[PDB]
RNA sequence: UGCUUCUGGGUCGGGGUUUCGUACGUAGCAGAGCAGCUGCUGCGAUCUAUUGAAAGUCAGCCCUCGACACAAGGGUUUGU
RNA sequence: CCCAUAUCCGCAGCAGGUCUCCAAGGUGAACAGCCUCUGGCAUGUUGGAACAAUGUAGGUAAGGGAAGUCGGCAAGCCGGAUCCGUAACUUCGGGAUAAGGAUUGGCUCUAAGGGCUGGCAGCCGACUUAGAACUGGUGCGGACCAGGGGAAUCCGACUGU
């Protein structure tokens, strides 16, 4: 439905940017109702939300 | 007769030729919807995001030539529409397309 | 949004205009 | 007895041509082509075998700052022969003939194409090889 | 009719097809097509590209 | 004030219609000009542009610089089986018109001109000329079909007969074939219907219509081009590069002073489509058609006597954007008229055509049967696996 | 222009033609040479064989009667 | 909080204007151009179907090479680096990258250019320069970056406004 504010509070806790804010597709109302970081650490504890790897830049 | 999974392999190049370079990816999901449309008569078709990224592998400009995909009739689950049946479109990796006939394959 | 000046005046067809001009 | 046919003309008015006889000169500034009617836009062109108005470009003070009549011998225009041929040459050349048809020089260096060497005998009399 | 061959190919001209072209120093070659026209004019080696019968007369396919 | 410089014009005024055309099957305009001393025979035919290739012959011609030469010319394959005959039209002599008196359609039509009376033949429920054939088979309609035969041979002038072509034998994709009036020029007007009642129902070859080089007509339709511009269209002079509205145009229509723009000011619009008659095409063989006899075909189109191959006319791969050409046809000097598909009415010649250069007889010696689907270097697929030997697939 | 005479279009595949020019992998006492162990083992652009090979080929190219499903359908109207 | 192709000024979510800081990897002389990582975004007041004419922005053309035009307008040629070589004239400073040539790829080597510890020995860290061989369809500053040149005449010395 609308997972902007969740998404913009993950990144200002995992203090990186959205672009690695990754959200559950299949638990959306559960991050939905969330509306704290408090509740937002729950998420990352649980796990529904990840911080992505960074995209690779090869040295090789 | 009506829940039918059955294989085909689509000549991209033949329905992309001609289009420009930013709209040849997109084009060829359309051909691809339309070739659904046409071998199996329901209007709902839902292709796979594995066809996908398939079709979208080496970008928007170069789209592979051959592409081989099984289409399947399904009966229709729950938030009921007029449309009776859908049909999903899934991505099948061959290594090369020769001799490939259009296989009927069992449930 | 508040009443739009009228259209303003633009020196269109003076002597620093070539692209038309009268017999001189 | 047998006329020429046409074929294509790929030097206008303007070309430097090479003088291809032991006249002296080097270049040759087409002027004018000779046996045109004309119309409006068309520059006059000169293939093989055509008589050509010309200019000794450089060279020979005693050739050069006057008018020569010439005739074009090689084209580099790639030109349709009646059997089905599309000879063409290397570069393209002419030699300086008068008005009756005797050449100025006394010997030709490369080929003469036989399109221009049925068409102009004294040409031809001085050609080793042909086409 | 005189099928003459090709001079950078090797290949059997008809007469409706080829451009024939003569240099100065004389030697006038024939060619099938403008791929041929173009390897001799970039004077490539007949017997170093492939698909020639030169290749082939070489290297005894 | 006046042109500075004068030029021709661009373009020609007896040409001005440059509509596209309502018709899209050549109609003859003029037939040739009947005489009783000459016997009854067909003045036109109607056939179906194939393809091009190259042609070799010796030339006879005294006093050139081409005499006794083997030249190649381009010439035009047109495929031309043989039509039926399926109905037959008498022409009053009016001093309004020459008007069509009746038409007499024959018994058994085939449905390939039973495809021509309708627009969607899927719909159709198939049932035309039903109440036209029971006039066969019964007392009556036969003496009614009498009484207007034997007012054709007092009234009419002008016989024409109606002959559709033969679609099934076509590598076409249409099956709608083409119907077409040809006037019978020959004795007087009884042994003209007779010579037609007796071809009626019958195959109509193209040996019968023509023959060895004769000098013909054709009848056809432009390759179609579409909207395009009047530097496309008319051939006008571009305007240079610094011109800030548009280059390719007209620029000057004309004066202040007819108030209006003339007919004659070259203007944008529709290039190609147009129906056409162009004359004097020389036929250079009519060649044999397939056929079956001693169990194995015999395809030998393109044999001449100094060939004596086993090839046929159909080039390797085909004829590009048409297919093979199974039927009889003719080859003509030039070209033709419109693109490939193309629907083509021949025509007899109506110029007394005596000429040096159009009575010359034809022989020739090479027929190019090389793949015109690309660069094509080989004649025939025995000579193209003898010279590449044997590969990787065999 | 085509849309059920067990017949017809279309899709795929197969050949025909043609474009470029010899694919990946493997093998080679072929390779300017270099390093290591007492001739062998590694790096190495490039060359040869497989291999006129690999790849594309109607979107407006040519034949298939090989597999596949489809095709006796829906609507508006017109009378002497 | 915005701090600018949407929070300011231009009548506006206006291709304009507005003073600063932070500043990765490669290629490369470079903070030039191109690709990528962190960060950000949905193509800049909309989409769908065909690819007609005239357009706008890019290009390509056999043969001729300015014959077009008021006028080489526009476009194109040259372009980086290394080794040669560089004229008339001059205020001797310049002209000058004058003009005119050759080379440039990959791979495998050789030589030269150094520190710490106890003419010698041991242990280590750097990018360059030069030369040779082999090899690719003579292709190699392969994209990007990137001077057309010469001879004269008039005016203004010039840099600047
Ligand atoms: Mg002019
Ligand atoms: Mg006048
Ligand atoms: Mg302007
Ligand atoms: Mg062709
Ligand atoms: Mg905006
Ligand atoms: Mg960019
Ligand atoms: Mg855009
Ligand atoms: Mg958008
Ligand atoms: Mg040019
Ligand atoms: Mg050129
Ligand atoms: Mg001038
Ligand atoms: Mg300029
Ligand atoms: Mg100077
Ligand atoms: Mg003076
Ligand atoms: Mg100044």
């Amino acid at each position: 439905s609308m997972l902007r504010l969740q998404k913009r509070l993950a990144s200002s806790v995992l203090r990186c940017g959205k672009k690695k804010v990754w959200l559950d597709p299949n638990e959306t109302n559960e991050i939905a109702n969330a509306n704290s970081r408090q509740q937002i650490r729950k998420l990352i504890k649980d796990g529904l939300i990840i911080r992505k790897p960074v995209t690779v830049h090869s040295r090789a | 007769n009506e829940v039918v999974t059955r294989e085909y392999t689509i000549n991209i190049h033949k329905r992309i030729h001609g289009v420009g370079f930013k709209k040849r990816a997109p084009r060829a999901l359309k051909e691809i919807r339309k070739f659904a449309m046409k071998e199996m008569g329901t209007p709902d078709v839902r292709i796979d995001t594995r066809l996908n990224k398939a079709v979208w592998a080496k970008g928007i400009r170069n789209v592979p030539y051959r592409i081989r995909v099984r289409l399947s009739r399904k009966r229709n689950e729950d938030e009921d529409s007029p449309n009776k049946l859908y049909t999903l479109v899934t991505y099948v990796p061959v290594t090369t397309f020769k001799n490939l006939q259009t296989v009927n394959v069992d449930e | 949004d508040p009443v739009p000046y009228q259209p303003p005046f633009l020196c269109q067809w003076g002597r620093h205009q070539p692209a038309w001009k009268p017999l001189m | 007895s047998g006329a020429k046919f046409r074929i294509s003309l790929g030097l206008p008015v303007g070309a430097v041509i090479n003088c291809a006889d032991n006249t002296g000169a080097k270049n040759l500034y087409i002027i004018s082509v000779k046996g045109i009617k004309g119309r409006l836009n068309r520059l006059p062109a000169a293939g093989v075998g055509d008589m050509v108005m010309a200019t000794v470009k450089k060279g020979k003070p005693e050739l050069r700052k006057k008018v020569h009549p010439a005739v074009v011998i090689r084209q580099r225009k790639s030109y349709r022969r009646k059997d089905g041929v599309f000879l063409y040459f290397e570069d393209n050349a002419g030699v300086i003939v008068n008005n009756k048809g005797e050449m100025k020089g006394s010997a030709i260096t490369g080929p003469v194409a036989k399109e221009c060497a049925d068409l102009w005998p004294r040409i031809a009399s001085n050609a080793g090889s042909i086409a | 009719m005189k099928v003459e061959l090709c001079s950078f190919s090797g290949y059997k001209i008809y007469p409706g097809h080829g451009r024939r072209y003569a240099r100065t120093d004389g030697k006038v070659f024939q060619f099938l097509n403008a791929k041929c026209e173009s390897a001799f004019l970039s004077k490539r080696n007949p017997r170093q590209i492939n698909w020639t019968v030169l290749y082939r007369r070489k290297h005894k396919k | 004030s006046h042109r500075k410089f004068s030029a021709p014009r661009h373009g020609s005024l007896g040409f001005l219609p440059r509509k596209r055309s309502s018709r899209h099957r050549g109609k003859v305009k003029s037939f040739p000009k009947d005489d009783p001393s000459k016997p009854v025979h067909l003045t036109a035919f109607l056939g179906y542009k194939a393809g091009m290739t190259h042609i070799v012959r010796e030339v006879d011609r005294p006093g050139s610089k081409v005499n006794k030469k083997e030249v190649v010319e381009a010439v035009t394959i047109v495929e031309t089986p043989p039509m039926v005959v399926v109905g037959i039209v008498g022409y009053v002599e009016t001093p309004r018109g020459l008007r069509t008196f009746k038409t007499v359609f024959a018994e058994h039509i085939s449905d390939e001109c039973k495809r021509r009376f309708y627009k969607n033949w899927h719909k159709s429920k198939k049932k035309a000329f039903t109440k036209y054939c029971k006039k066969w088979q019964d007392d009556a309609g036969k003496r009614q079909l009498d009484k207007d035969f034997s007012s054709m041979k007092k009234y009419c002038q002008v016989i024409r007969v109606l002959a559709h072509t033969q679609m099934r034998l076509l590598p076409l994709r249409q099956k709608k074939a083409h119907l077409m009036e040809i006037q019978v020029n020959g004795g007087t007007v009884a042994e003209k219907l007779d010579w037609a009642r007796e071809r009626l129902e019958q195959q109509v070859p193209v040996s019968q219509v023509f023959g060895q080089d004769e000098m013909i007509d054709v009848i056809g339709v432009t390759k179609g081009k579409g909207y395009k511009g009047v530097t496309s269209r008319w051939h006008t002079k571009k305007l240079p590069r610094k011109t800030h509205r548009g280059l390719r145009k007209v620029a000057c229509i004309g004066a202040w002073h007819p108030a209006r723009v003339a007919f004659s000011v070259a203007r944008a619009g529709q290039k190609g489509y147009h129906h056409r008659t162009e004359i004097n095409k020389k036929i250079y063989k009519i060649g044999q058609g397939y056929l079956i006899k001693d169990g194995k075909l015999i395809k030998n189109n393109a044999s001449t006597d100094y060939d004596l191959s086993d090839k046929s006319i159909n080039p390797l791969g085909g004829f590009v954007h048409y297919g093979e050409v199974t039927n009889d046809f003719v080859m003509l000097k030039g070209c033709v008229v419109g693109t490939k598909k193309r629907v083509l009415t021949l025509r007899k010649s109506l110029l007394v055509q005596t000429k040096r250069r159009a009575l010359e007889k034809i022989d020739l010696k090479f027929i190019d049967t090389t793949s015109k689907f690309g660069h094509g270097r080989f004649q025939t697929v025995e000579e193209k696996k003898a010279f590449m030997g044997p590969l990787k697939k065999d």
